[PDB]
């Protein structure tokens, strides 16, 4: 339907094309008269689709895909023309966008449903950081194309506002957390973590222990924070730890299983076999 | 129901959808 | 043909043949859930949000 339009100012052109040869000024001035406008009409066809540069998307930054489309167009200063009247729904897009971030970040990470193996923590610092990485796309596609009218530069004050205001609070955020664990190990985690013994069943004395340091060195891995080296190590025996309470707990069902099928029966050869199997512990042991 | 299905331009004018979708890509270009 | 969609709110029409992407395509709620639908059209479908 668009290229009949253009193929009908086309073929009334090249049909009314009869007059050169006598007359260059009524054949091209008359296809002039004609084509210039028809294709300024088709114009504003292309200036629908100035107006679809954004409406092909709910998004500016898929708006500007388009923009990064049009590039045969850069030829003819008159796009940018529309260009310049629609960088004011670039920068107002934008605008909604951050404020739905606003009201995004005003729920902070502990209001909304994580289902995840992240802490606390580590989920709220790291969310900030994509919260932050997702402004910063905005605020940097903000400048060299509209710094000249700056709106854009308005708009940019409250963005770094806010920017600065998200490094204060993931700083409180690690003042929180960094040496929470510090803390926790040098008072009471890191003082002979005592091995797992048993009375009657298996007793866990450092299950806090060996799960806050196994999310610690995960997250912080995965975030690319820096691990003390207390921390690496504390781990390390932390994870010796839990393979060794699993053998214990297997060991310890194993003589669960037994008993279940002797005392059936309370033969005087197994219980006093029973009775032999019997072991103690010492303190000096609990160490080892 | 009514968004079922549209049996004429789905069926075997697909293959053509993405060959159209490749000329859209030249258009990108 | 194959889609794979980011974290950024876009959809990308890998063609195995291709190692440029065929429609750069483009919507909020990408990051969540994308099928195919069971249907001879090529249906997309996202969903969060009750939406």
């Amino acid at each position: 339907v668009l290229t009949n339009k253009f193929k009908k100012i086309i073929d009334d052109f090249k049909k009314k094309g009869h007059n050169l040869l006598d007359t260059a000024n009524n054949k091209f001035d008359r296809d002039w008269v004609e084509f210039n406008v028809e294709i300024s009409h088709l114009d504003g066809e292309l200036q629908n689709f100035i107006d679809n540069n954004f409406n092909r998307f709910r998004n500016i930054e898929y708006s500007l895909k388009l923009l990064h489309k049009f590039q045969s167009t850069i030829k003819r200063d008159s796009l940018k023309h529309n260009l310049t009247s629609r960088y004011n729904a670039i920068l107002h897009n934008y605008a909604t966008e951050l404020d739905t971030i606003q009201r995004v970040f005003q729920d902070q990470k502990s209001n909304p449903p994580l289902v995840r193996n992240m802490p606390p923590e580590a989920g709220k610092i790291i969310w900030a950081r994509h919260l932050f990485q997702k402004i910063t796309g905005p605020i940097n596609i903000f400048p060299e194309n509209v710094i000249n009218s700056t709106e854009i530069r308005r708009y940019y004050g409250s963005y770094n506002t806010l920017g600065k205001q998200l490094t204060i609070y993931e700083m409180w955020f690690y003042q929180d957390w960094v040496n929470k664990i510090e803390q926790s190990k040098a008072a009471l985690q890191a003082t002979l973590i005592v091995r797992h013994d048993e009375n009657k069943k298996l007793y866990v004395n450092f299950d806090l222990e060996i799960m806050q340091l196994i999310r610690e060195a995960k997250c912080l891995d995965r975030q690319g924070i820096e691990i003390p080296e207390s921390a690496r190590i504390i781990l390390l025996q932390e994870d010796k730890f839990k393979t060794y309470y699993n053998e214990l707990l297997y060991a310890l069902k194993e003589y669960e299983r037994i008993n279940s099928k002797i005392k059936p029966i309370c033969k005087n050869l197994l219980l006093p076999h029973i009775e032999d199997l019997d072991l103690k512990l010492r303190p000096g042991m609990v160490t080892l | 129901s009514p968004n079922l299905c549209k049996s004429g331009p789905e069926i075997k004018q697909t293959e053509d959808k993405k060959a159209m979708e490749e000329f859209k890509n030249v258009k990108i270009e | 043909t194959f889609i794979s969609a980011s974290a950024d709110w876009t959809v990308r029409i890998w063609d195995s043949k291709y190692t440029s992407q065929i429609i750069c395509f483009d919507l909020s709620m990408m990051v969540v859930d994308a099928v195919w639908a069971p249907y001879s059209s090529t249906v997309f479908a996202c969903a969060t949000m009750d939406k």
